[PDB]
C-alpha cells in the first residue's frame, strides 16, 4: 500500500538477486584499474 | 538540501585511506502500459 | 437485531512511527578505511604524525 | 562379483482418494498470522413460523461454521555419504522411492481421516458374500442413508471397498449363472461396474484401515445434556472467539475402552430430513473424535434436538436429531468386531490443505532449496541439500507441508460388513 514500502521491496529484490554479478564485475574494475594485489587480510605479519 | 539523503551505498568501503565523503540518492524510472483516450481531429489542411 | 455472524480480526498494515532520531556529530566527524585487518589483536594501530614544531 | 544396473521392481501402489479429494491452497502470508487456521461458513438454514400474528415473534440471523488447519512436515531426512559407492549407486533411487513414499503417507492419512471422522454408519449382521446381490445392498444402504438425510452430493459421490469385499462383490457378480454384459465384465476383469447402485464412482482400495473393535460396555449418559447451535462465545476476556460446528463433548458414565475412530448410538435419538425436519426410522450415528478426560468424548456430529426447548428458533433451524440426551440414554457400540472399513463419502467433503515451505529465502544460506513436485497426490515439498564435514556428508531433506480436513463428516461414511456378536 505504502509507494515507498513498494518501491523499496522492488529495489531490494533487484539488489538482491544481482548480488554474485555485481561483485565479480566490481572485482573485475578494481583488478583492471587499480592494482591487482588485495591484501588487507594478509595483516598478519 | 539541508536535508541529507542517503541510499544503499554501490561503493562498500573504497580503501585508499579515506572515504570519498559522498552523498547516496535514487532515482526510480517505471514504465507503465495503459489504454488512454485519444481524440481523432479533422485537419483543417488535408487528411482526415 | 440478533445477528450471531461471524467474527474476524482485522490487523492491517501501515505502521505507527515512534522514533525519528538525529545524528548530527557522526556525520561532522571523518570516516576512514584502512585495508588493515589485524586490528581484530586490538595490540595493531595505526601510527600517524604530528606536524613539527 | 558381478553387478548389473537391472532394478528388480517390487512394489506399485494405487493413490485413488488422494487423488480424488479436492486441495486447497489459501494465502500462506495470512496464514502465518492466522495460526495455520482457516474458517468457512456453512449453508444457512432458515426457521419457519405460520400464523397471522406474529408480533414479538421475529427472529434473527444465524450462520455456523468450521474451521481448517494443517499439521506438520512430512519429511524424508537422509544423509549420504561420498566416499561410499553403495550411496551413489542408490541416491537417485532413493529420491524416487521418498516421492512414492510421501504420496503414500498423504493417501494413508486421507483414508484414516475419513474412516476415523464418518459420521454417517452402515453396518451389516454377517459378511458380504452371505446372500446374493448383498454387495449392492451394501453400497445402496449408503446411498439410501445419503438421500433420506437429503445431504448436498453435487460434486458426486464416492465409495471405496476393501479388497476382500471387492472380491466377494465380484464373485457374488460372477456365481449368476448368466452371462449379460455386467457378469461378462466380473469374469474376464475383477471390476464390478464403475458405477453401482446411485453412485458415481465406485473403487476398491488397499490402504483403508481395519476398525479394530471397541471393548467398551454398559455406558449411559451422565446427566441431561443439551447442545446448541452458535457461532461465536464470549471468552474470558469477553472477545467473541469462533466455534467449529462439527465437534460436541458429550459426558458419559465412564468413557472406558472407547478410542478415537469407533461409532455409536445413543438408544432413542434418530435422524432427521435435515431440511424437511421429518422424523427418519434410522437411528442416529455419531463418531467419537477424541476421548478427553475419563467421563468425557467429543463427537462429531452435533446432536442438536428438535424437541429442545432452550433452543431459539434460529438454532432448532439446524437440528438434526429428533430428541435429546436424557441421563439414562444407553449408548450403543456399532464396531462390536473387527472390521476392514469400507468407505463412501460425497466428493466435497475431504479436503486437503497445503502450504509452501519458504526456504528459497536469503535467510537459509549454504544449503540449496528447490521444488519438489509429487506425482499421484498433486501437492508441493521442498527439496533442501546441505554439505558437511564434520562427518564428510551430505544431508538431504524432502519436506512437505499439508493437512487433511474433514469438512462435512456428516457426509463421509464408514461401511462395516459382519458385525455380529
Amino acid at each position: 500500500e505504502n509507494r515507498l514500502e513498494s518501491i523499496l521491496s522492488r529495489f531490494d529484490a533487484d539488489w538482491t538477486a544481482s548480488d554474485e554479478a555485481r561483485r565479480e564485475a566490481k572485482n573485475d574494475l578494481f583488478f583492471s584499474r587499480v592494482s591487482q594485489w588485495d591484501d588487507w587480510l594478509s595483516q598478519y605479519t | 538540501a539541508d536535508d541529507i539523503p542517503s541510499f544503499q551505498n554501490p561503493n562498500d568501503w573504497v580503501f585508499p585511506w579515506l572515504t570519498q565523503d559522498t552523498i547516496q540518492i535514487a532515482e526510480f524510472y517505471e514504465v507503465v502500459e495503459k489504454k488512454e483516450t485519444a481524440f481523432i481531429y479533422q485537419d483543417p489542411v488535408t487528411g482526415e | 437485531a440478533l445477528n450471531e455472524g461471524q467474527i474476524v480480526t482485522l490487523a492491517v498494515d501501515e505502521i505507527i512511527e515512534t522514533i525519528s532520531a538525529i545524528t548530527p556529530m557522526a556525520q561532522k566527524a571523518k570516516k576512514y578505511t584502512p585495508p588493515a585487518a589485524s586490528m581484530q589483536r586490538s595490540s595493531n594501530t595505526i601510527w600517524m604524525p604530528v606536524e613539527q614544531e | 562379483t558381478l553387478a548389473v544396473d537391472e532394478i528388480i521392481e517390487t512394489i506399485s501402489a494405487i493413490t485413488p482418494m488422494a487423488q480424488k479429494a479436492k486441495k486447497y491452497t489459501p494465502p500462506a502470508a495470512s496464514m502465518q498470522r492466522s495460526s495455520n487456521t482457516i474458517w468457512m461458513p456453512v449453508e444457512q438454514e432458515s426457521p419457519t413460523q405460520e400464523g397471522w400474528d406474529l408480533t414479538d415473534k421475529a427472529t434473527g440471523l444465524l450462520e455456523l461454521n468450521v474451521a481448517v488447519n494443517m499439521g506438520e512436515p512430512d519429511n524424508d531426512f537422509f544423509q549420504l555419504r561420498a566416499d561410499d559407492l553403495r550411496d551413489e549407486t542408490a541416491y537417485r533411487r532413493r529420491i524416487q522411492s521418498a516421492a512414492r513414499k510421501l504420496a503414500n503417507n498423504v493417501e494413508l492419512k486421507v483414508a484414516n481421516m475419513a474412516a476415523e471422522m464418518g459420521s454417517l454408519v452402515i453396518t451389516s449382521p454377517d459378511a458380504i458374500g452371505t446372500n446374493t446381490a448383498d454387495a449392492w445392498n451394501f453400497v445402496a444402504d449408503a446411498e439410501e442413508i445419503m438421500f433420506s438425510r437429503e445431504l448436498n452430493r453435487d460434486m458426486g459421490t464416492s465409495y471405496f471397498f476393501n479388497p476382500q469385499d471387492y472380491k466377494k462383490a465380484g464373485y457374488d457378480l460372477t456365481k449368476r449363472d448368466i452371462f449379460g454384459r455386467i457378469p461378462e465384465e466380473a469374469y474376464r476383469d475383477g471390476t464390478i461396474q464403475r458405477q453401482v447402485a446411485g453412485f458415481d464412482d465406485v473403487l476398491r482400495s488397499p490402504k483403508l484401515p481395519v476398525l479394530t473393535k471397541s471393548t467398551a460396555t454398559g455406558i449411559t449418559v451422565s446427566g441431561a445434556q443439551s447442545f446448541k447451535p452458535v457461532a461465536w462465545q464470549l471468552d474470558n476476556d469477553g472477545n467473541k472467539v469462533n466455534v467449529d460446528n462439527r465437534f460436541a463433548t458429550v459426558t458419559l458414565s465412564a468413557t472406558t475402552g472407547m478410542k478415537r475412530g469407533d461409532k455409536i448410538s445413543f438408544a432413542g435419538v434418530k435422524f432427521l430430513g435435515q431440511m424437511a425436519k421429518n422424523v427418519l426410522a434410522q437411528d442416529a450415528t455419531f463418531s467419537v473424535v477424541r476421548v478427553v478426560d475419563g467421563t468425557h468424548v467429543e463427537i462429531t456430529p452435533k446432536p442438536v434436538a428438535l424437541d429442545d426447548v432452550s433452543l431459539s428458533p434460529e438454532q432448532r433451524a439446524y437440528a438434526n436429531v429428533n430428541t435429546s440426551l436424557a441421563d439414562a440414554m444407553a449408548v450403543n457400540i456399532l464396531n462390536v468386531k473387527d472390521a476392514r472399513t469400507n468407505v463412501f463419502w460425497a466428493d466435497d467433503a475431504i479436503r486437503i490443505v497445503s502450504q509452501p515451505i519458504p526456504a528459497n529465502h536469503e535467510l537459509f544460506a549454504g544449503m540449496k532449496t528447490t521444488s519438489f513436485s509429487i506425482p499421484d497426490v498433486g501437492l508441493n515439498g521442498i527439496f533442501a541439500t546441505q554439505g558437511d564435514i564434520s562427518t564428510l556428508s551430505g544431508l538431504c531433506r524432502i519436506a512437505l507441508w499439508y493437512g487433511v480436513n474433514a469438512t462435512r463428516p456428516e457426509a463421509i461414511g464408514v461401511g462395516l460388513p459382519g458385525q455380529t456378536a
